[PDB]
RNA sequence: GCCGC
């Protein structure tokens, strides 16, 4: 290694017997829970506050109805009425715009408070979030004239908009788990492209198993021989960890044999991988190689780190044999991305240049294939 | 201080025949001070048993 | 000649009367002796990984007809340097490569081999190097490796002080210790019967293992007991004489010699009687046969008629037995002593507690004994007893082990078997049975001569075996299943178990920890350091009253000062300044040889048992001009005691007073003035000091400055210093003397100041020059100074001018009062330096990528950052400031049509991807030094990282184009003087380039030979530069090979400054440390008759209590030096003439009461005097040594040549009335120090943070924002006091209610106070816990 | 490992 990072900061409970214990976190149910307790409420009022923080997302968005929050007390003058005096009590907490029901709520709280003497408030407090909001997601030419206000205005009072918070009360989350990968596989470039397997601990595991189990055992302080009690549980350990370490570098040997077009070269390079195309390979049923290839993940130089990408079952009814959906995906994206400013890249159109490349792909297909990850660029 | 340093000895309990006949005002020799170091570190062993 | 370079520009005046024999050591060479023979290869497999490889190899398979042979092995270069490795967090190590050869051994041909292959070396594992300085850069870290000692193997002999039974009885036990292998112990029980513990078993008896070396009991009882010749013939049972014997015993009748009566019966045993019998010559004499009756046979006498025999061994005979003995015809018996004078039965009682008489009846009790498992089949029993002892694999003593158990055992011969024999055991055996018997006496354990010492390199070597032997095993298996076509490197190299073992030794180990970067002297005190813990030493409750001791042993080989306090007292030592490891492991210490009454120069060095075999004198023993004592009776050491002895008697000399001092002690004035027991607190608190912006040398020294600040490694040393050529703050060119020089190249030296830099402790590094501009430069002078160091001298503090009074109760205590002007001047202020790291690695959503645009990030917190996202070079950053800008990829596959709107408005990413960004942590406040970005192969170069490589190739180009324009500078004279021989156009050919084409060709023998040569040169000279200046620019940009996980690794330095403060700890060298209480106003502060006020104010109550008398002296002695330095800035102020000025400084330099150190200014330059008397101008540096120093009268009359009052008192003001104080106050200068315990690291506040999910109760310490812990005897205060609201609303809401918590929280913010109290937590975890169990517990109502 | 006992 050239280069190695510093070690990551950990921690562990000392002079404590629940070794490690634990930690508490603040979420933002959490701190919008101790807002709640910090206010003037009521019984029924802090009944239906906490029934409506429940109800917030990790965006801090409120995922329930308003209707659904007044069902779910179930109590009698309960109505809407007050569920959303409440309701707006609750917004007006510190991660401002919180609990809104839909993405002008949190707009329009946000906007209530200000200095009411801003140069565009009243301008974009409902010409633009309240009315026409479609349009401001549009170009707006027309909006303009909608509003009775010159472009020039308007290039300042979206730009007001934009200030404003999009998605209020992700800020205050924390983020800790980075969710980083060891990638179990690492794999590099050779003159045939071999792969390896890290991680394994194996002999770790083993040195530690004898010296542990197999050391009492030859510790002749107590009577007899413990040739049974660990010394032939050591050995049904390694045993298992061996098989599945072989079983996993076996399995990722035959992706790696089939899929070496992927990464040689161009990466969209990949076979239509069937789980029954490996099981023949290994000789061993499709489900247990499954299993094993559902959260295994590989370090490439290039290539994506996931076992389950290279299956692409997707024949297509391609026209020399077949194809992969997912290098027709590549296909199309890079397509899609270089093209005119107008950019029509309609469904037909596409379809028909992929067909003449010979994807004899249908003309809704490469629709849901867009759908997936794009929008059409006024295909329409 | 300012009168003999005295008779002392800890390495087993025991008093050493020849005492220590300097202060500190003046120095000590080096086996002077070798000698009141057994007597130091028996202190000071005990103190922190 | 008679002062270096360095030392000729500020001279220290010591006070000295002492010559020195022998000059101090390195002090580091230790470590470097023990890696050197640890790497280093021999000739022998004495040291070097030569011996572990050849104990492994040759290995072979079983009737694998396969051998591995070893030839040589060889370090690869280190890919990095130290600095590299530092920066980079990389272990500094090197290559191993080894030469083996396979050859496979002919089946069909006994001893016939049919091929060998011996291809190239292979690689295994990576070795790590130690530096040029004693540590090992692993991780990048500094790691030293501390050494050890324990007890050496052999043979030991102890009493377990005879206090076990209760009844006065003392038990001896005799214990064998190998290098590796098992135990063997022999005990004595209360009932005196030989016992056996192997391996720490249950006791057996002696005879079995007696009997396993095939031992038949009557052998044992001869070799056991002395025998008796018993002859019974005619009826007249004569006796056999032994007069010696016969000591003590009572006459049972009358003893007559030849017919003639000798002693009668019951006649009185004297020493007379026993002469007069040894003188009569007498043969066999007649006894009564009632006598014999207590003896016992010792052999087994046959009956010649049949087979019927008298076997009992070990017993007694019958009345009735005499009559079938003499029908046998059994003329002579044999019985053994049975005499308990001196000698005891022993052995003979162990016979009879085990019946066993047979090998493999011993044996398979043994194995029985030893392994409680499965019985043995003759086959179990016979192997095990191999395996345990004598088995040169399993069992082996040291070549040290072997020595020692020769030496107890009184053997001519030293070397030997590293296994035990069938002898030895019988020697050792015997030997303590005598101990019993009254000849010999136990040993002690604490005695230096059975302590040893290891190493770094053994301790190495230890490790690597062990990797070795794993390999090993592994190879074994393969030699079974490998073909003709198998190779070394197929032949399960198995490189993994080596470097596993070496990594783990030197990362993950007890003895390997950070060295203590605050000082340099703290570094050399960590470098210079035994413990007696580790695997091999003794945990620190197992230690006792005993081990920590000091023995008298410890002289001159460990300081009895410098020790830690707590728990580790006495078990953490430090080596003596002229201390060193004997090569078996032993300490010695050197001496003067005495011959007849003149002492030699000639120097010896003795471990504890040779210095307590010879009479040694003391140090300060008075000489003659021949060498002859002044005085008759001389004080001596001669075996753990001290008297007085005629010189001739004395064989030996102490080379010098400090040979019982640590260097870190060594370094305190006055020692010897000073309690011991106080001094260690002084030595101790002398590691702890942090520099500060400025060194300031001490004004009273003891001369051991300067070769800790050399030798530490700390300075930048002149390795062939010349003429100084070039000199910046980073950099200094050095043109060597052509005096001494390597041929051909030339040649100059280059040395890289360190600039600020980090240290273990956050502390910074830094260096600066000494030398100005064309300064000659001797090999060994300090060019540059390092942290804490001034002008080559070790500077840890600063001198302040210090009053002994009470003030205001602001000293009380231990309190410290400074002044404003301390502060103003920036003395005791220290620089800080903090490293943060951040890393972008990919992730199941994706990259994780380092912007500088964030999503939900205003414009103000992106105003630092450039355009890759990281904070200018240069910035001032405080609070939660953004240090690097750093994006995670979210997951979302469905497209929601709220989620396409908030695309629609916002950007693409409509800020999905999540901030996880480097901010600085709350309270770090610092300013952007250094940033170190690294980047993955293959991914895209940072922005900001193509500036770093450019600044890198153009330092480098820039210190390697000077030996190149040196080099071409030296090729043009020479084509310049080669063309002036020969058609020489002088201006002309200086004008055109090219030597102007080479001057044509003009003579045939210049052109063919000398243009053609110089052309030749000049080309092969600037090839060589550009293929090696490629080389370096190829090395510089290349991919950083990260984790695999890794994809990026930026890494940020901050610097702060830290400003004095009262809950600052501040210390003098003499043990008196303090906090300081209050920052004084200048005007406030007491003033003299000049109104110079003073800068620190100390309690004098401190003093008398705590015996620090060299506080005073100190004080006294920089007094006189400062009013020395006065007088000298005075004259200097009036540019008075060079003579008069050289005339003070020469009666200054000479003032004393027969000073060793001869300074005169007759042979000094002008200007030199000059320069001298500016650098002394601020105070004359004197220097005392540790036990031969100033004294009294002297320092009287340094104050009086000062023209100061010669009592050290003076008269002084107050500064708010300004009336002068009753009595003089004492006013001078001592030495301070700053430690690294600041308030700032420690001020901690709590009102409600995060809580442990297990007792639902707040976490603890700082860093994490914890609560302090009410403990049991805090609980025990609240209930004595009665006040049991307090106590509950500590025990209930506030630590672990969960509810009372929130519930108090809302009371306390309306203002209502109530409690409203609940049940802990943990009292119901509690109650899970012990339900979990088979115990059912409740709460009754 | 260190600090205050």
């Amino acid at each position: 290694t050239a280069g190695t990072p510093s070690g990551n900061g950990v921690d562990y409970q000392d002079d404590e017997l629940p070794v490690y214990q634990g930690e508490t976190t603040q979420s933002l149910q959490d701190y919008l829970m101790w807002q709640v307790e910090l206010t003037p409420f009521t019984d029924t009022d802090r009944a239906i506050a906490t029934s409506i923080v429940d109800a917030v997302d990790d965006t801090g968005y409120l995922t329930i109805q308003i209707e659904d929050i007044v069902d779910s007390i179930g109590d009698d003058e309960i109505g809407l009425e007050e569920v959303e005096a409440v309701l707006k009590r609750i917004q007006r907490f510190d991660p401002v715009g919180v609990a809104a029901k839909d993405l002008r709520d949190c707009l329009l709280i946000q906007l209530s408070q200000f200095a009411k003497e801003t140069p565009w408030l009243e301008e974009a407090r409902l010409i633009i979030s309240d009315h026409l909001d479609l349009l401001a997601n549009h170009d707006f030419r027309t909006l303009m004239r909608v509003t009775r206000l010159k472009e020039e205005v308007l290039k300042e009072a979206v730009n007001l908009i934009q200030s404003l918070d999009p998605r209020p009360g992700q800020s205050i989350q924390t983020g800790e788990p980075e969710y980083v990968i060891p990638d179990v596989l690492v794999r590099k470039v050779n003159d045939r492209w071999v792969v390896e397997l890290n991680s394994d601990s194996l002999p770790r595991l083993k040195i530690n198993q004898q010296y542990a189990a197999m050391g009492n055992s030859a510790r002749n302080d107590a009577d007899g021989q413990f040739i049974r009690s660990n010394l032939q549980e050591a050995r049904w350990l390694i045993k298992s960890l061996e098989s599945a370490n072989d079983t996993l570098l076996r399995v990722s040997r035959c992706i790696v044999e089939q899929q070496q077009a992927f990464f040689e070269q161009g990466e969209e390079y990949m076979k239509p991988m069937v789980l029954a195309d490996i099981a023949q390979a290994v000789e061993m049923h499709e489900s247990t190689i499954s299993r094993v290839t559902t959260q295994k993940y590989l370090h490439s130089p290039r290539g994506i780190f996931e076992l389950k990408y290279f299956f692409s079952s997707h024949v297509n009814t391609e026209g020399g044999g077949e194809a992969s959906s997912t290098a027709i995906r590549a296909l199309v994206k890079k397509l899609i991305a270089a093209e005119n400013p107008a950019k029509p890249l309609s469904d037909s159109k596409l379809t028909s240049m992929l067909s003449e490349q010979g994807i004899m792909v249908a003309r809704r297909t490469v629709a849901k294939y867009r759908e997936s990850l794009s929008i059409p660029p006024s295909n329409q | 201080l300012a009168g003999m340093r005295g008779l002392m000895a800890k390495p087993d309990g025991s008093i050493i025949e020849t005492p220590i006949t300097a202060n500190f005002r003046e120095g000590l020799n080096v086996l002077q001070y070798f000698i009141s170091t057994h007597g130091a570190r028996k202190g000071l062993a005990d103190t922190a048993l | 000649m008679v002062y270096s370079y360095t030392e000729k520009k500020r001279i220290r005046k010591d006070f000295g009367k002492r010559p020195q024999v022998l000059d101090v050591p390195y002090l580091l060479s230790i470590q470097l002796d023990s890696f050197q023979k640890f790497i280093e290869q021999d000739p022998e497999g004495q040291y070097g990984l030569e011996a572990a490889f050849r104990s492994v190899f040759p290995i072979q398979s079983y009737s694998g007809n396969s051998e591995l042979q070893y030839v040589s092995y060889r370090l690869g270069e280190p890919v990095f340097d130290v600095q590299e490795c530092q920066i980079r967090g990389v272990t500094y190590s090197a290559p191993l490569r080894v030469k083996l050869r396979l050859v496979i051994y002919e089946r069909e041909a006994p001893e016939g081999t049919v091929k060998d292959i011996k291809e190239q070396e292979v690689y295994m594992g990576e070795i790590p190097l130690m530096t040029d300085n004693g540590t090992f850069v692993i991780n990048g870290t500094e790691r030293v490796i501390v050494s050890q000692l324990h007890r050496s193997p052999g043979v030991f002999f102890d009493s377990d002080k005879g206090k076990t039974h209760s009844s006065g009885k003392v038990l001896y036990n005799a214990r064998i210790i190998p290098y590796r292998g098992s135990w063997l112990d022999f005990e004595f029980d209360p009932k005196d019967n030989l016992f056996v513990r192997i391996d720490r078993r249950r006791k057996l008896p002696a005879t079995i293992i007696l009997r396993a070396l095939n031992y038949t009991t009557e052998q044992i009882l001869d070799l056991f007991f002395e025998k008796v010749i018993f002859e019974i013939r005619d009826n007249k049972l004569q006796m056999e004489l032994v007069p010696e014997r016969l000591r003590g015993e009572t006459a049972s009748f009358d003893i007559e010699a030849n017919g003639k009566v000798y002693v009668e019966k019951g006649r009185r045993i004297t020493a007379r009687h026993i002469r007069q019998l040894e003188k009569d010559d007498v043969k066999l004499i007649e006894v009564p046969v009632e006598y014999i009756a207590g003896k016992v046979v010792a052999k087994d006498y046959i009956d010649e008629s049949t087979g019927e025999l008298i076997c009992a061994a070990n017993m007694e005979l019958s009345l009735d037995l005499l009559a079938k003995l003499s029908q046998s015809g059994h003329k002579r018996i044999e019985t053994l002593f049975t005499n308990d004078l001196d000698h005891g039965p022993y052995i003979s009682e162990t016979l009879r507690v085990d019946p066993t008489n047979d090998r493999l009846s011993a044996l398979v009790e043994i194995y029985r004994m030893m392994r409680p498992g499965e019985p043995p089949t003759r086959e179990a029993a016979e192997s095990l007893f191999e395996n345990l002892f004598f088995s040169e694999d399993r069992y082996d003593l040291s070549a040290v082990g072997r020595m020692k158990f020769n030496r107890s055992l009184l053997r001519e011969e030293i070397e030997g078997s590293g296994i035990l024999s069938k002898d030895d055991i019988i020697d050792v055996m015997k030997k303590l049975i005598d101990i019993r018997n009254g000849k010999g006496e136990v040993d002690d354990i604490d005695h230096l001569g059975n302590r040893r010492i290891r190493s770094v390199g053994e301790m190495a070597e230890n490790q690597f075996r062990v990797g070795l032997v794993r390999v090993e095993r592994a190879v074994k298996e393969r030699l079974s299943l490998g073909d003709l076509d198998t190779l070394m490197p197929q032949d399960m190299i198995n490189a993994k178990p080596i470097s596993a073992a070496v990594k783990e030794f030197f990362g993950s180990s007890q003895l390997s920890q950070f060295m203590d970067q605050n000082n340099p002297l703290s570094e050399i005190t960590h470098k210079r350091r035994i413990s007696a813990l580790g695997p091999g030493g003794l945990t620190r409750e197992r230690a006792g009253f005993e081990v920590r001791d000091v023995h008298p042993t410890h002289y001159g080989r460990v300081c009895p000062i410098e020790t830690p306090e707590g728990p580790n007292i006495g078990l953490i030592n430090s080596l003596s300044v002229y201390a060193q490891t004997n090569e078996y492991g032993f300490l010695e210490t050197p001496y003067r040889k005495v011959t007849d009454g003149v002492v030699t120069d000639e120097i010896h060095y003795l471990s504890a048992i040779e210095e307590g075999n010879y009479v040694i004198a003391q140090a300060n023993s008075n000489l003659d001009e021949e060498g002859h004592f002044v005085e008759d009776l001389v004080t001596c050491r001669s075996k753990g005691e001290s008297s007085l002895f005629s010189r001739d008697q004395v064989d030996y000399m102490d080379v010098s007073t400090q040979q019982v001092v640590s260097v870190g002690a060594s370094l305190i004035p006055f020692l010897e003035h000073d309690d011991a027991n106080r001094a260690l607190m002084g030595a101790n608190m002398q590691r702890q000091a942090v520099p500060t912006l400025r060194a300031d040398k001490p004004l009273v020294g003891t001369g051991m400055e300067r070769a800790v600040a050399v030798d530490s490694g700390v300075t930048a040393v002149a390795k062939r210093g010349g003429v100084v050529q070039y000199v910046d703050a980073s950099r200094i060119v050095i043109k060597v003397n052509e005096d001494e020089m390597y041929p051909g190249e030339a040649g100059i030296d280059i040395y890289n100041l360190t600039k600020y830099t980090r240290s273990n402790q956050n502390t910074c590094i830094n260096q600066m020059p000494c030398v100005s501009l064309g300064e000659p430069v001797e090999r060994g002078d300090v060019l540059a100074d390092g942290p804490s160091t001034d002008l080559g001298e070790l500077a840890l503090g600063q001198n302040m001018r210090v009053a002994f009074m009470p003030w205001n109760g602001y000293n009380f205590e231990d309190s410290i009062l400074v002044s404003e002007r301390v502060v103003q001047e920036d003395r005791f202020t220290t620089i800080h330096i903090q490293e943060l790291a951040c890393v972008s690695r990919d992730t199941k959503l994706g990259p994780e990528e380092i912007t500088a645009d964030i999503p939900n990030v205003g414009e103000a917190a992106l105003s630092k950052l450039d355009e890759s996202g990281i904070v200018y070079i240069g910035a001032e950053v405080t609070g939660g400031d953004i240090l690097v800008g750093k994006v995670t990829p979210k997951g979302e596959t469905q497209l929601t049509p709220e989620e396409k709107l908030l695309r629609a408005i916002f950007g693409e990413k409509a800020s999905d991807v999540k901030d996880s960004s480097l901010r600085v942590p709350n309270g770090v406040s610092g300013t952007v030094i250094d940033v170190q970005v690294f980047t993955r192969d293959g991914v895209e170069k940072d922005k900001r990282a193509l500036e770093i490589e450019e600044m890198q190739l153009k330092q480098a180009k820039k210190d390697l184009s000077e030996e190149l324009q040196i080099l071409e500078a030296g090729l043009f004279s020479r084509i310049r003087a080669v063309l002036v021989a020969g058609g020489v156009e002088a201006e002309k050919l200086d004008k055109l380039p090219r030597d102007r084409w080479l001057e044509l060709g003009l003579t045939d023998e210049e052109k063919q030979n000398q243009l053609e040569q110089l052309a030749e040169q000049y080309d092969e000279l600037k090839h060589e530069f550009e293929k090696k200046l490629e080389a370096k620019r190829r090395k510089i940009t290349q991919g950083d090979d990260l984790a695999p996980g890794v994809l990026k690794i930026v890494k940020v330095y901050l610097a702060v400054k830290r400003r004095i403060q009262p809950g600052d700890k501040m210390a003098g060298r003499h043990g008196n440390k303090g906090v300081i209480s209050k920052i004084n106003p200048i005007e406030d502060m007491p003033y003299d008759e000049n109104g110079t006020p003073v800068d620190i104010v100390l309690n004098p109550l401190g003093v008398p209590s705590r015996m620090n008398i060299g506080q005073i002296l100190e004080t006294h002695l920089g007094m006189a030096a400062k009013g020395i330095g006065d007088k000298i800035n005075a004259m200097l102020k009036q540019q008075q003439e060079v003579a008069k000025l050289r005339e003070f400084i020469q009666r200054a330099y000479d003032l004393g009461a027969d000073v060793r150190q001869k300074v005169d200014l007759s042979t000094f330059s002008d200007e030199e005097v000059m320069r001298l008397a500016e650098n002394l101008r601020k105070g004359m540096p004197i220097a005392t040594p540790v036990f031969d120093g100033a004294k009294e009268a002297e320092i009287k009359e340094l104050l009086k040549l000062g023209d100061l009052p010669t009592s050290g008192q003076i008269r002084l003001y107050d500064g708010r009335t300004g009336e002068q104080f009753e009595r003089p106050v004492t006013v001078g200068y001592m030495y301070m120090l700053k430690l690294n315990h600041l308030v700032d690291d420690k001020m901690h506040a709590r009102s409600t943070g995060s809580y442990s999910l297990v007792t639902q109760q707040p976490l603890g310490g700082k860093a994490q924002f914890g609560g302090q812990r009410f403990g049991e005897m805090e609980v025990w205060a609240l209930e004595a006091y009665g006040a049991a609201y307090t106590l509950q609303e500590m025990l209930t809401v506030k630590s672990d209610d969960v509810n009372g918590r929130t519930k108090m929280y809302k009371n306390i913010v309306d203002g209502n106070h109530q409690m409203e109290p609940g049940m802990p937590e943990s009292f119901n975890v509690l109650l899970k816990e012990i339900r979990s169990l088979g115990i059912n517990i409740e709460l009754e109502d």
